[PDB]
Order: C-alpha cells, then structure tokens, then sequence
C-alpha cells in the first residue's frame, strides 16, 4: 500500500541518522 | 509502575 | 536495547507497545502491519513455564509513542483487543520455534505523522536482503543493560552465517529463526534485552526504498554478551500463516 513510507522521513525525502550505515551493507 | 496513568 | 541510542522522531510509526492493565507495565514491543493488526511474538502471550498466559482482555496496544511511561497526550493512541491468534505450532517447550502471534484491534487506528504500518516481506524481497552481513534495525524500550530508557531506543545490527548462530548455542535452531549482531572481534556491539520481544527487526530495500519487517525479536542468552548472538523469528518463513490469520478473520 503507502507502507513502510514514514510520514516524517520517506514523505519528506528526509533520511535518518543512521540509516546510511544499513544500505551501504548491502 | 514507572508509568504515568491512562485516562 | 543493549548498545543503542534515542530514536528520533517518528522514526519508528510501526513500533507498538504491548501494555497490561493491572500491573500496568510494558509486556513487550510489536509492529503496525494495517490499521486492524499488530504482529508480536507468541512468548509475549502465551508462556507456561513462566505460567504467562494473556487474553485479550488483560491488554491494551499503544502506538505512536516515544516516551516509554509517559501517557502522549495528543500523539499517542491506545488499542484494545479484539482477539489474538497464536501459530498453532510454535514451540513453546523447545525452543520457541515459530514464535509469532497476531493481533486484532477493536477498532482500526487512523495513520499520522507518528503513526504508520510497515511492509510484510515477499520472496523476492527476504532474498535479496536477508544475506549475512546485511545490517537490520531493531528497537525497543527495553532493559540497558542485561536500567530503562526514558526514549525508544535503536540499533542497526547485521545479518549472521547460520553456522556461527548454530555453533553459538546449544538451543536447536531451526528455520524459522535467524541470528544476528556483531561477532566478538568486530568491535561494535548492541542487542535488545527483556522487554523488547515482539518488536520488528527491520531492513530497508535497496529497490523501492521501502522498510520492511524481516523478524521479530525472539530470543538470546544474555544481552550483548560476546560470542553470543540475537534470535528473531523469520516473518517470510511464517508469512502463509499470516495471510490466511488475515484471511480468514
Ligand atoms: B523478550 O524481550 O521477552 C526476550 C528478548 C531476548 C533477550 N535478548 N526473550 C526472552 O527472554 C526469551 C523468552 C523466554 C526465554 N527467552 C530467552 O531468550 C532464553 C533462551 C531460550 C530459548 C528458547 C527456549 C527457551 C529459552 N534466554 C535467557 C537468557 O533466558
């Protein structure tokens, strides 16, 4: 559906301290 | 306990 | 959360709090999947050797919060049950094997800015991230240390070989399980502790940049002890189940 889109981040094109570190382990 | 009451 | 730091705001909408009456206490953490179902593990309910046993009745779910034991007065919004189904098969005598339940809210929460489901896996997703050395998410208000936080805790943990999970305990994993955080030479450290069971151990896609809920906090010897590793119930494995829980009802 909208899932795993958070209103505060995702919506916004805003990311979170620490993010980051997850998607450069992949 | 720690915890603020629900109305 | 053994090892973690604050959350930041609404950095979590999913993260639900599993909440008694009498003695109002944190039971455990879960997830928001829809606007009628929360997703924790069944040891959070149902737990003979502990004679843990809750119904619906002896429950209320609290979403959208961050403070811990603070009563969030225009942000926070709390659920009753309407009923609870644990996975007829999950191995409560052994070794928590298939420790999943779900939940039904009495009514549907409507979304917010704090308040926001997350993404059940498909194959084509669980295969993609769920590799080792692959770093996952995991929150809580649980314990500090194996005292609590005023805040919802965080901390991003990586994906372990089956083997060293297998070599690191003398509990018989299976499956449905998956182990995960740092191994004793790689200097960064973190685990979730008592009172963080039923919470989402969660990955990003790399694909549409969308989060999903790879696990669910099982189980672990100790918290943050070296050698030693976290146990989540793996969701894609059990997803059929859930389907048809949601199915069904
Ligand atoms: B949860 O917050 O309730 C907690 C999360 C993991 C702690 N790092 N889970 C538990 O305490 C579970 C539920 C009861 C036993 N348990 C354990 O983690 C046991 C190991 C175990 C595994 C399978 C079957 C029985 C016991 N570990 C400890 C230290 O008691």
């Amino acid at each position: 559906a909208d899932c795993g889109l958070r209103p505060l981040f995702e919506k916004k094109s805003l990311e979170d301290k620490t993010e980051r570190e997850l998607l450069e382990s992949y | 306990g720690d915890f603020e009451e629900i109305p | 959360i053994v090892e973690g730091s604050d959350a930041e705001i609404g950095m979590s909408p999913w993260q639900v709090m599993l909440f008694r009456k009498s003695p109002q206490e944190l039971l455990c953490g879960a997830s928001l999947i829809s606007d009628r179902w929360v997703l924790t593990a069944a040891h959070c309910l149902l737990y003979p050797p502990w004679d843990k046993n809750f119904t619906e009745n002896d429950l209320l779910v609290r979403i959208g919060k961050h403070s811990r034991t603070r009563y969030e007065r225009n942000i926070e919004k709390i659920s009753m049950l309407e009923k609870i189904y644990i996975h007829p098969r999950y191995n409560w005598r052994e070794n928590l094997d298939r420790d999943i339940a779900l939940m039904k809210l009495k009514k549907p929460v409507a979304f917010s800015d704090y308040i926001h489901p997350v993404c059940l896996p498909d194959r084509e997703t669980a295969a993609s991230l769920l590799q080792a050395g692959y770093k996952g998410r995991v929150t809580g208000w649980g314990n500090l240390k194996e005292g609590q936080p005023s805040v919802l805790q965080v901390v991003n943990l990586p994906i372990v070989e089956r083997p060293v999970c297998k070599d690191s305990t003398r509990i018989r994993i299976t499956d449905n399980m998956f182990c995960a955080g740092y191994k004793p030479d790689e200097g960064k450290r973190g685990d979730a502790c008592e009172g963080d069971s039923g919470g989402p151990f969660v990955m990003k896609s790399p694909f549409n940049n969308r989060w999903y809920q790879m696990g669910i906090v099982s189980w672990g010897e100790g918290c943050d002890r070296d050698g030693k590793y976290g146990f989540y119930t793996h969701v894609f494995r059990l997803k059929k189940w859930i389907q048809k829980v949601i199915d069904q009802f």
